[PDB]
DNA sequence: GCCTGGAGACTAGGGAGTAATCCCCTTGGCGGTTAAAACGCGGGGGACAGCGCGTACGTGCGTTTAAGCGGTGCTAGAGCTGTCTACGACCAATTGAGCGGCCTCGGCACCGGGATTCTGAT
DNA sequence: ATCAGAATCCCGGTGCCGAGGCCGCTCAATTGGTCGTAGACAGCTCTAGCACCGCTTAAACGCACGTACGCGCTGTCCCCCGCGTTTTAACCGCCAAGGGGATTACTCCCTAGTCTCCAGGC
């Protein structure tokens, strides 16, 4: 009853690779890196929750979109993104935004 | 910048701590602990027809890619607002964490 | 089953003999079956209340009576009670 | 140009309105917000219209009664304008909160 | 006249017979939007020719937003061929378009009060629920939409034809009401 | 600007509510005070109707399960059943 | 020959519908003759009331149609029905119009 | 001089002490005689059960008790501290007696 | 008669030191010996209601607590 | 003669006071308070389960009608407090005769 | 005949399963009740005594008193949100109010 | 002419009406006496009126946008109907749990005296 | 800061009455069996709730500007609070009497239950 959302991500990316280096190696068994990465998963979910300040706006065409299984799938074309770093806004043009959504709370 | 890579050390910080109690309980090591640890900060260090979708694939590190949660999604002809929460986003081999966002979207 | 119970037939027939030439609308024929429902269940409920509270198993006269005094204020109740009597009177005096 | 003297429209919109039996909440973000609502009690909920309608007379019915008792009790403290301490006044008295 | 309407939605139906499994859909398909609690089919929208498509449990499938009849037809030739692509065989049958709607402006005010007075028992006007006046004929049965402006809708009608008489017909009384 | 569902109850719809009320000067807080409320109303009211419609074992929230609801709090309404 | 119990006891109202709806509404496992017959008379009386009170609201806004706005007026106009229906919302029938003296223009 | 307390040193003793106690407040014979005299209105030559009057004495007081809170809390929103009988009266309107 | 008067200053000034009252104006004595005796009528009004209907000539403490519930102040410790 | 039965949870309150605190007593007023507590709360979710059976034209009050009246009428940490220890002893109680 | 057992023996409850039965025959609430509907109301009423009576005995204990008194049962109830909501309608007879001066009223320097 | 609650007749059982009794409890009186109410006074501090300032809120105007309309789709789901079976009413015999009465002793209350705290003037 | 007086808190002693336990009894709860019917469940129907379109247009929103008003400050005077003295009536206890609430027993009328006709609505 947890997201696997941020497998994906690129921090997400480095952990699956490092775990199959380790199970590569052999010295952790596999179900214990299945249970890794969902602790991986709750504790980026809380932190990206509350310890994070960053504002930002995507402006851009909409190529395409997709809404299957409560997940929203937008790909964004020319997006005019501005951010804003904690400690002024910086334009960036981007030619292509993937945005992988879900619901906050899954039935 | 400095935020995400601020943010990025309370992920290892936090994530290094909680995991050792499996280990321990299922007797693994606190070696494996620093070995998992050094390398992923590592590799983290050093990154940094038409119509059917079902051909896709990860393009690589060019791709940019957008992991969040949306809050509701608003119906309009031309507009596509939406807002979204919880996202990090890599682009041009840099990354921006952020809670909440909104994104406009034109539909040509 | 597929029928309903409804009060508008009455309503109708009370309103000619109080204003015969008004008329009235499907929501306030709504609202007025709703009123005569919830003070039915209100007075009903009363009355229930009565004969619980003096271990009797009947609801007469006299409880209808004593829940329209206390739930209807003096001059409502005054005249309700008056109606009511009068209305058993008549239909004792019948058979 | 010509502007009307403060206070003369609000009195207007006040016996326009007391006048008047309209609902004055817009109907389908009222609905967005009882679907929102719903949503954390039991997912996949459908609602009638019926049911959307009393739900935006209740809410109508309850919060022009709040704006009158906030209006007596900012009356009371020898003001005009209401602010929240009048609504929370208000509330406390009536034992909502 | 010297006015004629131009047609902007046709709100076409198809049949496809097989019934559709709609999960493999959704997840082949890109523009696509399928929650199924809420409702039991999938919003389709295709770039060019701009049209949406709900496609059904049972296989029938309505295209709305359509400019042109032949358009409407073009559009769902296109998305019963990236259906085939999908990987479900079926074969379109049935095809009639029921309702195409028709935009009309006679670029001169109109007085509704009149019209409302004159057509109290054929027609209901009601300021307040909305600014214009719903309009029912009983031949053609072509709902109207007027307004103070003086922009007329034209509704419900199966073929071109039929809403083309039907503004013909409305253009008399339109120029009796017209003001000044 | 996208706004919240709750956002939604604008701020001349609150404006005409205390129209209605009789307030002829609104301060700007009574906006975000209002909506609170509202949303504080409207989350027992439809808890109370949810609970009365998953008792019938419906899924479809009816308006007699609205006026139960609103009717055992005390706040009765007429115009959609008995 | 059958005579209707409402006739009998000079009401509109159904004594017998009344009747049902206690026996079957669990108020008690016996109801008494005179007990429909005399909440007949007492809910025919209150409607009378009532519909009276909203036909004159309605005379006098020039209506010969009863809405929800007449019935609003005839409650909240009355003290009595105020009193009676005072934890009551009629829908689509407003509010008084009321304005405080000390909001009025000076 | 005699010792003296600054005005509203000694009633806060008394709010504090009476909030702190259970006993009822007012005289048992004087509200006795006023429910008999009230009761002379509805019906002549009834008796009282003396659990009867304590009873109404109890929601007496606490009415009353709430009523004084209401009261005091709208006379401080009107930045007092001195309840008028105005303030009784908002708080009756408030909650839905007058 | 008098015995509106027997709830007598320092009583009211009791019970409103009891709800928190620091400071009370002379007329709020009599406002509340009215709102008392309104109270206290609409009670007892429903409470010999209550007596009178189980034909009785004695006020009960069921007659006062069967009242106060449906006026809603529900009271605990007379019984029922 | 001897005075007829006046039944009451007096008992029962005890066995539950004995049960949550061993040595603390209880005086006979607020023991008819307690029982005045049980009686009203017994009222009130046995008139809700009633008004519930009856809007759903069923003639018989059951566990499903009891549970969702103390939904209704408890708050919602208590509501759920309450459906558990009802759940739990209905359970038990269907496990064995 | 096998020897008697309660009701409430065997739904591991203290209040009477079959008390609150014959209650809910006799109170005119539905021509017919479940067999688990008094077990169950049983089991609700045993939990708010239990609630209530844990929170007045603390109460008492905090005025180093082994009697729970109406004033012990008010200050658990009032004390408690929950309960204060359940029970904001209700009187409780000699139990006093909560200890609550505003502070405003509070003197200055 | 075809019906779904309603009226008519009849029976049977029990609930309610009525009459006598008893004993509880309410009502009425006397007296002491003491604490509480009432009354006078003076002072201070708070209610209240006036002023002043800046500020946030009303009003208007142009722009944008979403609410509202109308229509159509379909299928989920409300509603209704038939059938059967588990489950609750009922009844009778039994008997232990719960209540009335009685006793007894400890928690609490009352009194009094020292210790602590708090308030106000210095 | 300081100090003295006044009010409250705490500690101990004595008493007293109410809560807690025991016993006896009786009646309501339990157990076992029967039976009738409500409710669960499957199956069929068909309505309306949740999508889509686009048009229109009035409503929302952003902002500029000015001004009524809220809030802070100041002065005044009046009336509420603290306190001391006097009066009074509430409270406790004690007694007495009788009304009336509760109980029991007998009766009889009144309402549920059932069956059969029926009458307005269609």
């Amino acid at each position: 009853g947890y997201y696997e959302l941020y497998r994906r991500s690129t921090i997400g990316n480095s952990l699956v690779d490092a775990l199959d280096t380790l199970i590569s190696d052999g010295r952790i068994e596999a179900s214990l890196a299945m249970r890794v990465l969902e602790t991986f998963d709750k504790v980026v979910a809380e932190t990206l929750k509350d310890n994070t300040q960053s504002k930002l706006t995507v402006k851009g065409n909409l190529d395409t979109y997709g809404f299957c299984d409560d997940v929203w799938t937008f790909i964004v074309k020319n997006c005019q993104v501005t951010v804003e770093d904690s400690h002024s806004q910086s334009v960036i043009s981007v030619d292509k935004l993937r945005i992988v959504a879900c619901n906050s709370k899954k039935s | 910048n400095a935020e995400a890579s601020r943010v990025y050390e309370i992920i290892v910080e936090s994530v290094v701590n909680e995991v050792r109690e499996d280990f321990e309980n299922a007797g693994i090591d606190e070696q494996t602990l620093q070995d998992l640890k050094n390398i992923w900060q590592k590799k983290l260090t050093e990154t940094k027809d038409d119509y059917l979708i079902s051909e896709g694939e990860e393009d690589g590190p060019d791709e940019n890619l957008m992991l969040c949660l949306y809050d509701k999604v608003t119906r309009t002809k031309a507009r596509w607002k939406c807002s979204l929460k919880d996202g990090v986003v890599t682009i041009n081999r840099n990354d921006y964490t952020f809670q909440k966002a909104q994104v406009e979207a034109e539909w040509v | 089953k597929t029928r309903k119970e409804s009060y508008a037939i009455y309503v109708y027939k009370v309103l000619k003999q109080v204003h015969p030439d008004t008329g009235i609308s499907s929501k306030a024929m709504s609202i007025m079956n709703s009123f005569v429902n919830d003070v039915f269940e209100r007075i009903a409920g009363e009355a229930s209340r009565l004969a619980h509270y003096n271990k009797r198993s009947t609801i007469t006269s006299r409880e209808i009576q004593t829940a329209v005094r206390l739930l209807l204020p003096g001059e409502l109740a005054k005249h309700a009670v008056s109606e009511g009597t009068k209305a058993v009177t008549k239909y004792t005096s019948a058979k | 140009p010509h502007r009307y003297r403060p206070g003369t429209v609000a009195l207007r919109e006040i016996r326009r309105y007391q006048k008047s039996t309209e609902l004055l909440i817009r109907k389908l973000p009222f609905q967005r917000l009882v679907r929102e609502i719903a949503q954390d009690f039991k997912t996949d909920l459908r609602f009638q219209s019926s049911a959307v309608m009393a739900l935006q007379e209740a809410s109508e019915a309850y919060l022009v009664a709040l704006f009158e008792d906030t209006n007596l009790c900012a009356i009371h403290a020898k003001r005009v304008t209401i602010m929240p301490k009048d609504i929370q006044l208000a509330r406390r008295i009536r034992g909502e909160r | 006249s010297g006015i004629v309407p131009t047609l902007q939605n046709i709100v076409a139906t198809v049949t496809l017979g097989c019934r559709l499994d709609l999960k493999t859909v959704a997840l082949h398909a890109r523009n696509a939007e399928y929650n199924p609690k809420r409702f039991a089919a999938v919003i389709m929208r295709i770039r060019e020719p701009k049209t949406t498509a709900l496609i059904f449990a049972s296989g029938k499938m309505v295209v709305t937003g359509a400019k042109s009849e032949d358009d409407s037809k073009l559009a769902s030739r296109k998305y019963a061929r990236i259906i085939q692509k999908i990987g479900f065989a079926a074969k379109f049958t049935d095809f009639k378009i029921q309702n195409i709607v028709g935009s009309c402006d006679v670029k001169f005010p109109i007085r509704l009060e009149g019209l409302a007075f004159s057509h109290g028992t054929f027609s209901s006007y009601e300021p307040e629920l909305f600014p214009g006046l719903i309009y029912r004929m009983v031949k053609p049965k072509i709902v109207l939409l007027i307004f103070v402006s003086g922009k007329i809708v034209l509704t419900g009608a199966k073929q071109r034809e039929e809403i083309y008489q039907a503004f013909e017909a409305i253009y008399p009384v339109l120029s009796e009401f017209r003001k000044m | 600007v996208l706004r919240d569902n709750i956002q939604g109850i604008t701020k001349p719809a609150i404006r005409r509510l205390a129209r209605r009320g009789g307030v002829k000067r609104i301060s700007g807080l009574i906006y975000e005070e209002t909506r609170g409320v509202l949303k504080v109303f409207l989350e027992n009211v439809i808890r109370d109707a949810v609970t009365y419609t998953e008792h019938a074992k419906r899924k479809t929230v009816t308006a007699m399960d609205v006026v139960y609801a609103l009717k055992r709090q005390g706040r009765t309404l007429y115009g959609f059943g008995g | 020959k059958a005579k209707t119990r409402s006739s009998r006891a000079g009401l509109q109202f159904p004594v017998g519908r009344v009747h049902r709806l206690l026996r079957k509404g669990n108020y008690a496992e016996r109801v008494g003759a005179g007990a429909p017959v005399y909440l007949a008379a007492v809910l025919e009386y209150l409607t009378a009331e009532i519909l009276e009170l909203a036909g004159n609201a309605a005379r006098d806004n020039k209506k010969t149609r009863i809405i929800p706005r007449h019935l609003q007026l005839a409650v909240r106009n009355d003290e009595e029905l105020n009193k009676l229906l005072g934890r009551v919302t009629i829908a689509q029938g407003g509010v008084l119009p009321n304005i405080q003296s000390v909001l009025l223009p000076k």
